[PDB]
């Protein structure tokens, strides 16, 4: 339901 | 009525002597009519956005500039996911594409984003996207 934050 | 791609692809065309704003502002129409209209948007968008054809890129952020402003709760929604905040950070960030992609396209998104900051303060999201390119050193 959502990616992580790319760094 | 005319699909989201029939629409972005109108509206973005490289081919353009200027701004399409009956495909632009149709686009935006088009995808709050649509029940699953802002996400589809929003997958369509970010690849235009990532287009090495800077005419192309620079028109879909003028779509999506257009219709963050007019839209939304559910378009503000799916462009303060990361799923779609994480499309941006790629172009404009050297570790990605940044290197490949001309100034005027990542700051025209830097701006984007804080516009976005300062105007819809609930999508927390997109404020962590641009203090993180801040505290980067990107923004800017």
């Amino acid at each position: 339901s959502d990616e992580d934050l790319l760094e | 009525p005319e699909t989201l791609e029939a629409r972005i692809n109108r509206a973005t065309n490289p081919l353009n002597k200027e701004l399409d704003w009956a495909s632009i502002n149709g686009f935006c129409e088009q995808l709050n009519e649509d029940f699953e209209g802002p996400p589809l948007a929003t997958r369509l968008l970010a690849h235009k956005i990532q287009s090495p054809q800077e005419w192309e890129a620079i028109q879909a952020l003028t779509v999506l500039e257009t219709c963050m402003k007019s839209c939304g709760k559910r378009f503000h929604d799916e462009v303060g996911k990361f799923r779609f905040l994480n499309e941006l950070i790629k172009v404009v960030s050297p570790k990605y594409l940044g290197s490949r992609t001309s100034e005027k396209v990542k700051n025209k998104i830097l701006e984007l984003l804080y516009s976005w900051t300062v105007g819809l303060p609930e999508e927390v999201k997109i404020a962590e996207a641009y203090q993180m390119l801040k505290k980067q050193g990107i923004v800017k």
